[PDB]
């Protein structure tokens, strides 16, 4: 038997679910077929409507205390929670029901971890991260917009293989992938040290891969694995393709000034 | 109960009410209700978007150069398309022209998205409406090999392969942990494929789930990552260096070699796996050429896309045609103007928003996004919707119209516009496809037609990837490397007040972003998105949108099992985050 | 001319002389000469290594910690195995014991090399001796599909696939640029496959050329790069961190996931592509079970490899057994000791080197590498050789012997040693293989048998990769992360004078490095390598080595076309850079 | 018709030939079938002996002045050149004959470019690089032991696509991949600049990916693409897997002191 997993969705753009299916090793196919039992997921499941409600109720009842709850997105507190409606009622009610039976919770992405774009000024829906609503369960935060595909699958395989949650920093992020800054493992750091900077797009410096600090790179304040593990089977990351880090793994990154203003 | 007439339909809310909430195998966040008569035929259909975030509000006061990054997060499924529309809109407002390589690369980004998004929809989202997965356990592996080999040259077809796939599914099911297959519609009488076709289709579902991850490596090379690649106002940030010191720091011959390898593999998969599977669904489900027509024989809309002449958005430049048809008159394809206040307008009389006068429609440069949750009597409470009240406000999606007409957008819409403008390649391709199915042209205006058109667009986009790559390489051979214009990067160079429109064809249909800039900041930012059109609620005349029309008049075999509703809704590829933003 | 008797052969150099120089589809650098009688039968065979570099001289005065990197460059085909032998030798001399995870990772490095080197040999080096590539153009694609599907569950078998491969080959040759196929032996009467089997094997040649690049990703994870990965004295440099800050700087769960994915894919390709093709070659070429026996029914040697108990090189630890057989007595598997001066010795009476007494053999701790180019009374001259003089010195390869006996090493040798020691997995594999061909056990002692044993060993090594990976993960679950011992890393910790032996089984056979350290520097470093054994020249008794013996008594259909000579030589997988170092 | 290529081998270990077949994009299969005509190659060709000699003669005669000569390895001047014998004659005679008809020469690897391991002290065979023997033909040096697979294939695709030789530095190395040092694009540079170093193997610093300078890393004096392009479809490079750079792309790297002594 495989460990039961329930995956729910609040206010979100689906980027973390899409990132998960990009995994190169293990393939998402093999995670679903061999490593976990993905027992509820609105984006992939056959059943809809009353048949999907029956799956949800049956799984959280039969496996009470024993399933992992994956959460993508967040609950809005505005309009009595009716900015996000599921089966006719506020999403927050489904979140609390699912959390009550879970052994542990994975908060995928900056939305579930912190708030992300819907929580940026002026936050019209009062979007609120999972840990401010669910206060009596272990929550592992895996931030990024979205997190790296092979980081997502590595965290899953760690938990299944070792039969334990990853060790975390003071904010609940796994030490393995969030312990160091982007700028502490960046291949352009030689240029930063030398004062060798891109000053305007497509200048001679940009064509030699010089540092993006003066173009607004937020690598120096951002914790993630993009400059080492990289993205999409190791093919690239934002800086390697010529754009500064946005700071997308960090709480409040949308409201720290323009992406093109210096750290 | 009441009844009224609109667009040739009789909308009647007598009879049994059925609710489908959640709709699954979409991004999320949709509710559908219908009424059925004593013959189990739909006489009323209600489309509801069940979430809202408010990106149009969040964008106020941002730097226009940052806008693309915010609006890209409207959606991670159609990832990149909102960034493209944003950079187009800001460049149109300020008066910026980009270098030819930036335009070519942006066209590569959009074609890559079409390939990926259309492929994953066919298998992971719509596929299980047409393939009975559990019935695959009854197939003969040798007969499955024989079927596959009769449809395609694709290498992966051995009897031992299909036996191995079948045994993996058997072991998955045997322990009772059916996962995504639990409590499905398996055995419904509208599943018409033989067991061998169900096994072949399931094997391909799994091949597509693996292969889709490779296509987006093109977005990683030019845009850093997928989902959510990076872009700039003025071009792209991926500077090119082929033959100079430091090419290790830029897009070089090795990076371009990787992109070429992905293009070839992507065309091969779509042409030899997806295309034959789509044609086979057509062969075994011909009655669905007469179900779900909706607005597709009445009113269809395309803005056009893929400018081949850099910074020229006119008819001679756009590789994917734009135009509008209304009142079923396909002999007169009409021109679209996104600045004309009498063309695109949005209504909120049946949506959860405030206007000073809800009986009139607002063009997006006059748009208002003031949320107001007000469901009226829903047979429960404000926090317990048992039955939406479609006589009043029932959705977070606004109601767009074109010259007051309700339109369908997306692959079928685009195919009909190009066909009736006389695009020769389109005419030839459509005629040959319908000939092979032994169906009339009118068979394309249906739920089956939406699926066939999407697959033939994936094929078209995979061919255009090679065309665009070859144009890039031609420029590099001639020493033209530029990827960004920075003459107007600094805000001191901008007009004090200006406005612009950015438009394209996203995988799901016509997309526009309307932006007004004042004193260096965003003053207004309004989006009208393809699923906003298709999933629209009603307007002050009671006119119904594309989803509600396509569900009207449909027979259900088993009212409690909504397979026919799912087939037609999934044929449009709904993106509800896009629809509400 | 002369005639003498040795090892049951009559060595006769009267009659017509044939020269094959260059030997191709090896690493390079071999010359072969034979004499044939009136009946086109080989009566004399001469094996010559035609290059020398002198690594044993270059290593003098180097730091022992550096030696692995120099000797790795003996060979880029068997890349890594000389580094492994080196670190073993230096650790044996100094008295270093490595942590369990370093030993497990070294075993993974060796098993990875066995899988890669054996697979590439089968297709790219030996395959064209058995497959007639031009005859593939005559095959029927449907009959090719049917053949492939009768032999294997491998998915890639459609008629369309085989037609596409056939058309690629047809296009390749249609400009008259035949490349690697130009002036081949196509149509020779010894080509016995039907056209459908030629097309199947050629498709597989191309599949293997593509797939082999993936296997070595395991070397890149643990060793940085392939070819020529990195190692250390004391363990491995690839520090592990699974669950602590900074795991992005080390071997972490994502890196281990990549290794697991390669292992599964490698096992699947070997078991479903290489294994059925090797058996098919056997079915269609059964007479080659009686050709090329040579020394394989007389004298065979293995040192043994893959210690499962860290730092224990004894019989209870080694997963691939060691032992020697002489005089055809397979009932008496003898133990091997690499320190005993009466066991391994090298002679130079027929090689281009100086010894104080060339009539005696020297154990490697007494070894001497003093090059002396002296070909004597050749036909032609010293810089324009027409015929080597095999009565005098004729090669850059030294002549190794074991207790004075000439031995065969490599996959067939190891298989015979393991079989006759009673290894259960070896006995089962061999018995099942020979049963499938309806051939007696003695059929393995042959040119065909060398090929069958190599395929056997690729399957064995792919299974052991999973075993070792699981052992690594079991240690990590228990909190055992260590990868290096550094208490004797600094030179001041070493004995003032010490010596050691490092040994293993490389893909081509028994490998040993003998090292002496004095005053912190290499004082002596002598290598005896598998192809040095098999390609050996003669000794003072006139005893012949494994290649010369396997060529004796071979019938040739066409004297001017050396296909039968190539088949037998290629069956040993010659590495001439290894042989001379 | 495709461009004719003749590939010959002197004193060498075959590592550059093996590197070539590791190419990920384009596949080596596709280079041989569609981009070039690989008309002579002792490691891959069907013909041997007199039949291989006939191929060599026919190609260099019929395509005189029109073929590219690829060279792996180097000629020995000791023992009248008979430390490397081809068709019973010194290898140097085959090199001179092949060079005379070539339009241009590619020196693959440190052996062909500079000498590599056989030329390290005391150089028993008097191994000599190609440009000290052939003085009247263009020679492009592609050094490394071996060079990176996808660098080899990118250089080939450049030459075919653009119909010209790559621009080179003053040593004859292509600027595209040899213009910058390993240490100027190294992802561990942040640790170098902070004084954060591995001091002994498998110490805590090693387990965090600290800089390898004190372990002997020669990245500061070595020009190559290993820290940006990386090895084997981008999977790793020496430093990423925990060993310092040996300096293997540079002339004389074997005789610059121990690999474990600081730069
Ligand atoms: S590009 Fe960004 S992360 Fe990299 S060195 Fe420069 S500032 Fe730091
Ligand atoms: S590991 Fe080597 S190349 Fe990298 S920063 Fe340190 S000294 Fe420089
Ligand atoms: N395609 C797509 Fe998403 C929607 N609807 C956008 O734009
Ligand atoms: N295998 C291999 Fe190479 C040889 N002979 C070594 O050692
Ligand atoms: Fe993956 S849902 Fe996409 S917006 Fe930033 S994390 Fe959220
Ligand atoms: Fe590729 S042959 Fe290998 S030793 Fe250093 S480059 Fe030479
Ligand atoms: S923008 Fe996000 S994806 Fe990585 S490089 Fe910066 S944390
Ligand atoms: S040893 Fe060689 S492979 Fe690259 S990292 Fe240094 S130049
Ligand atoms: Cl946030
Ligand atoms: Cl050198
Ligand atoms: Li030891
Ligand atoms: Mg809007
Ligand atoms: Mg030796
Ligand atoms: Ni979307
Ligand atoms: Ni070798």
């Amino acid at each position: 038997p495989r460990i039961p997993v329930v995956w729910i969705h609040g206010l979100e753009c689906t980027c973390c679910t899409e990132s998960f299916i990009r995994s190169a090793h293990p393939l998402a196919k093999d995670v679903i077929l061999s490593l976990i039992s993905l027992d509820y997921d609105d984006t992939l499941m056959a059943a809809a409507g009353t048949q999907a409600e029956e799956v949800f109720e049956d799984i959280i009842t039969q496996y009470n205390g024993k399933y992992i709850l994956a959460v993508e997105g967040n609950p809005p507190l505005g309009e009595q929670g009716m900015f996000c409606i599921s089966s006719g009622r506020p999403f927050i009610e489904k979140l609390k029901r699912a959390a009550a039976g879970a052994s542990a919770i994975i908060a995928w992405g900056t939305c579930a971890s912190w708030g992300c774009v819907q929580a940026a000024r002026p936050n019209p829906t009062q979007a609120t991260p999972i840990d401010k609503v669910i206060t009596d369960k272990p929550i592992i935060k895996v931030p990024g917009c979205p997190p790296i595909p092979d980081v997502m699958s590595a965290i899953i395989t760690y938990m299944v293989t070792f039969d334990r949650l990853p060790d975390v920093d003071r904010m609940g992020r796994p030490l393995m992938f969030y312990g160091q800054r982007i700028h502490d493992k960046c291949y352009r750091r030689a240029h930063f040290d030398a004062g060798e900077f891109v000053q305007s797009w497509d200048d001679d410096a940009a064509r030699k891969g010089y540092c993006l600090y003066k173009m607004g790179c937020k690598g120096p304040t951002t914790y993630n694995a993009c400059s080492s593990t990289r993205w999409n089977d190791g093919v690239s990351f934002p800086i390697q393709s010529g754009h500064g880090c946005l700071g997308c793994a960090e709480n409040g990154f949308w409201d720290r000034g323009s992406f093109y203003s210096r750290v | 109960s009441t009844q009224y007439e609109t667009q040739g339909y009789t909308i009647n809310n007598a009879g049994r009410r059925l609710v489908v909430d959640p709709i699954t195998r979409i991004d999320g966040h949709m509710r559908c209700e219908v009424n059925i008569n004593d013959q189990n035929v739909i006489t009323n259909a209600v489309s509801c978007g069940t979430m809202f975030r408010g990106l149009e509000i969040i964008l106020q006061g941002r730097d226009p150069r940052d806008a693309w990054a915010f609006v890209e997060r409207i959606c991670g499924v159609c990832t990149g398309v909102h960034a493209l529309a944003s950079v187009y809109a800001i460049e149109d407002a300020i008066g910026i022209k980009v270098p030819d390589n930036a335009n070519i690369i942006r066209n590569i980004m959009l074609a890559t998205l079409w390939c990926h998004d259309h492929l994953v929809h066919f298998y992971q989202l719509a596929g299980m409406d047409w393939i009975d997965v559990l019935d695959a356990l009854k197939a003969d592996p040798r007969k499955t090999s024989e079927l596959a080999q009769s449809l395609s040259s694709w290498p992966k077809s051995s009897p031992g392969y299909f036996f191995d796939v079948q045994n993996r599914l058997k072991k998955f099911v045997e322990g009772g942990q059916l996962g995504i297959f639990r409590n499905g519609y398996w055995g419904h009488p509208q599943y018409k494929l033989p067991p061998e076709a169900n096994l072949m289709g399931f094997a391909h579902y799994l091949e597509a789930l693996d292969f889709q991850r490779e296509i987006v490596k093109i977005h990683a090379v030019f845009g850093g990552k997928n989902p959510h690649p990076n872009w700039i106002v003025g071009g792209m940030p991926c500077a090119i260096n082929i033959d100079e010191s430091g090419a290790v720091g830029a897009v070089n011959m090795e990076r371009l070699n990787l992109v070429q390898s992905i293009i070839t593999r992507t065309a091969d998969f779509i042409n030899n796996v997806m295309i034959p599977d789509a044609l086979a669904i057509g062969q075994f489900n011909k009655p669905w050429s007469e179900i779900g027509t909706g607005l597709s024989d009445k009113c269809v809309l395309s803005y056009g896309a893929f400018p081949d002449i850099a910074n020229d958005f006119g008819e001679k430049s756009l590789l994917m045609p734009g135009g509008a048809v209304i009142n079923g008159d396909f002999n007169n394809v009409l021109p679209v103007d996104l600045v004309d206040p009498q063309q695109v307008q949005e209504f909120v009389d049946h949506a959860w928003y405030r206007y000073p006068n809800d009986q009139v429609g607002r063009h997006p440069f006059d748009g208002i996004t003031d949320p107001w949750y007000n469901p009226g009597d829903v047979k429960g409470s404000d926090t317990n919707i048992q039955q939406l009240n479609e006589q009043e406000r029932y959705s977070w999606i606004k109601a767009p119209r074109w010259r007051g007409n309700a339109m369908e957008v997306g692959p079928l819409a685009r195919t009909l516009i190009a066909y009736h403008k006389g695009d020769a390649a389109t005419v030839e391709s459509v005629d040959r496809m319908m000939s092979a199915l032994n169906l009339p042209l009118s068979g394309i205006q249906s739920t089956l037609g939406r699926i066939l058109c999407r697959a033939h667009e994936a094929q078209w986009a995979a061919g255009k990837l090679q065309y665009f790559f070859d144009k890039l390489m031609t420029n590099l051979k001639n020493g033209n490397l530029a990827t960004a214009s920075t003459e107007k990067w600094e805000p001191a160079t901008w007009p004090t007040e200006c406005r612009g429109v950015g438009f394209t064809e996203a995988p799901r249909g016509a997309l526009g972003h309307w932006a007004a800039i004042r004193d260096g900041k965003i003053d207004l930012y309004q989006c009208v998105v393809p699923t906003t059109w298709n999933a629209s609620p009603r307007d002050p005349k009671g006119q119904i949108g594309a989803y509600e029309a396509a569900l009207m008049n449909t027979k259900m075999a088993i009212p409690e099992q909504p397979l026919e509703i799912l087939r037609t809704l999934h044929s449009f590829d709904p993106c509800l985050a896009c629809s509400t933003h």
